[PDB]
């Protein structure tokens, strides 16, 4: 059925599943035209289809051409992202085809059946997760990939880096949703959290910087303190005065829908 | 005018035929339905007073044959037979007659009310739909199941509805995923019309069966069969004008006859709503939305 806190684990066993986030698909601003209307610019997009098992990102780039001369782009941009996830999937060799794909939105469960009638066995599933992946803009090499695409484009990423070497995939998935929601909430202060030593650097076949063991445990201390903080900023609540079982139900009740 | 006798009334029961229904009590001197207008089916049913379960009909067509109604004190309900010797069924039914122990089928003159709700419906198409060959009669009830339902389980006790399905690879030309999901022209026209039915008045005459199938007997797959093609309609951007006009008469009348009380287990709100006001179609049916507006405001 729906994937919520309960199925959690299931993330994680070995049947192949993915993700599949349409937030970054059509993006646009929204400018005044000279008559004083307003119009929209549409900007490069992508699909963030990932597997939480293994961190394999399959960042397919939504170059703005795709949407010369359509209409409803807000329509047709869920069955292109259907329509790619399925192109996607016929691609892969069948051992490597997932189980189920669960989207994080709702409104893509209809056009990814459509679009999947040759794969029955392919379980389609929305979540009861409120999962942070808009904000994979916000990682620097996959923006800056996205905004140099001059046509549409997949690239393949490890969105884990290194970590499974070190940690579980429940620790590293939850490391990632950590560091994304952070970055949704305040993207500068997350930024200067990521970046602020110097002396840890991000490696060229990386996304993250290489921070040890000690260093993840306190940059994951100062995320959740940027999260928190950002909460009681926006609903003008006292944060020093709560007790640490309503931090926990603060911090994991923004990562249920 | 055709007759149809009944041998006796054994048990207490409400008779139904067509729009029509009336009460006979326990060994009420009751011998059957003469004055049926010749030129359209018609359907005789039953639910028995002491137990409002069974609840099951016939449809038939007296220019196919000689048909009465006999109590089965074994399988506990009335049955339809065909009577072979013409001499002997008009023996009997000059008897019944002549003793006036017949109800006479209640048609006002001005009253098109059951050639509109038949209008397409033909025995032939019935006995395809529901699967019976020695008889010519077909028997329904409330508790037969779809083909359709049955996928989702006697396969002879059936009701062979033609398979509407939105989210199928019938509905959805690969390559054509969006364009055929949320304009369902391909499916109506080329699948449906030109495919199975072959023309409009067999796709008519199937929609009006789910309809009275759904009325008479309470037959839920019958509901959605009927909701369904209504929704495949209303769903497609491309039907020639005479369909679009046809339907909205058949619906207007299908509207006019509902029960009142009936209209919360016999309309679906979703595919009302959406072919009314939502739809590729949702002014082309002026008639349906004018009686649907007046008559079932609650549900709009
Ligand atoms: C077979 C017999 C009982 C009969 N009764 O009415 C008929 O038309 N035939």
């Amino acid at each position: 059925g729906a994937m919520n806190s309960s199925n959690y684990a299931e993330l994680f066993n070995n049947d192949i599943k993915l993700f599949v986030d349409d937030t970054n698909v059509y993006r646009v601003t929204v400018h005044k035209t000279f008559e004083g209307n307003v119009a929209t610019k549409a900007i490069n997009g992508c699909i963030f289809t990932l597997n939480p098992k293994t961190g394999h990102l399959f960042l397919k780039i939504i170059h703005t051409s795709v949407w010369a001369g359509q209409k409803r782009l807000s329509q047709l941009a869920k069955w292109k992202t259907a329509e790619e996830v399925s192109a996607l999937v016929r691609s892969l060799p069948k051992e490597e085809q997932p189980k189920q794909i669960i989207v994080t939105r709702k409104a893509m469960l209809d056009p990814l059946e459509v679009h999947m009638l040759d794969f029955p066995n392919i379980a389609i599933r929305p979540t009861e997760l409120r999962l942070p992946f808009s904000a994979a803009m916000s990682i620097d090499k996959l923006s800056d990939v996205v905004m140099k695409a001059t046509e549409p484009q997949m690239v393949l990423f490890n969105i884990y880096d290194d970590w499974l070497d070190r940690i579980s995939s429940y620790t590293a998935f939850s490391r990632l949703t950590l560091l994304l929601r952070a970055l949704k909430t305040n993207e500068e202060s997350a930024k200067m959290i990521l970046l602020s030593d110097p002396t840890i650097t991000i490696k060229s076949y990386h996304l993250w910087p290489s921070f040890t063991d000690e260093q993840w445990i306190t940059i994951e201390s100062q995320m959740r303190d940027l999260i928190l903080t950002e909460y009681g900023r926006k609903y003008n609540v006292n944060i020093s005065a709560l007790t640490q079982t309503e931090i926990k139900d603060i911090i994991l009740g923004q990562n249920i829908k | 005018m055709n007759t149809v006798p009944f041998t006796s009334a054994p048990i207490e029961v409400t008779i139904g035929i067509d729009q029509y229904s009336f009460n006979v009590k326990e060994n009420q001197p009751f011998h059957g339905i003469k004055d049926i207008p010749i030129g359209h089916v018609h359907v005789i049913h039953f639910q028995h007073a002491d137990n409002s379960s069974m609840r099951y009909g016939y449809w038939f067509d007296c220019r196919m044959g000689n048909f009465y109604i006999q109590y089965d004190p074994k399988d506990g309900l009335y049955k339809m037979m065909e009577e072979r010797d013409g001499a002997k069924f008009e023996n009997i039914v000059h008897n019944f007659k002549e003793r006036q122990m017949m109800v006479s089928y209640p048609k006002i003159d001005e009253d098109d009310t059951w050639y509109n709700l038949t209008e397409f419906v033909q025995m032939d198409k019935i006995r395809k739909i529901v699967r019976k060959d020695e008889n010519q009669f077909s028997y329904v009830d409330s508790s037969m199941t779809t083909v359709q339902e049955n996928e989702l389980s006697d396969p002879a006790h059936s009701l062979n509805y033609t398979v509407i399905n939105f989210k199928s690879r019938e509905a959805i030309r690969p390559g054509h995923e969006m364009e055929d999901f949320l304009d369902k022209s391909y499916y109506l026209n080329t699948v449906m019309l030109q495919g199975i039915f072959k023309n409009s008045s067999n796709y008519f005459g199937e929609l009006q069966f789910a309809f009275l199938n759904a009325m008479f007997f309470g037959n839920y797959g019958s509901s959605l069969q009927w909701h369904a093609m209504i929704e495949l309609i209303c769903s497609s951007a491309t039907v020639p004008k005479h369909m679009l006009d046809k339907l909205d008469e058949i619906l207007y009348y299908q509207i006019k006859t509902l029960p009142e009380q009936y209209s919360d287990i016999l309309l679906n709100e979703r595919v009302w709503n959406i072919c009314l006001y939502s739809s590729f179609q949702k002014n082309s049916l002026h008639n349906t939305e004018k009686i649907m507006e007046n008559k079932y405001p609650e549900l709009l």
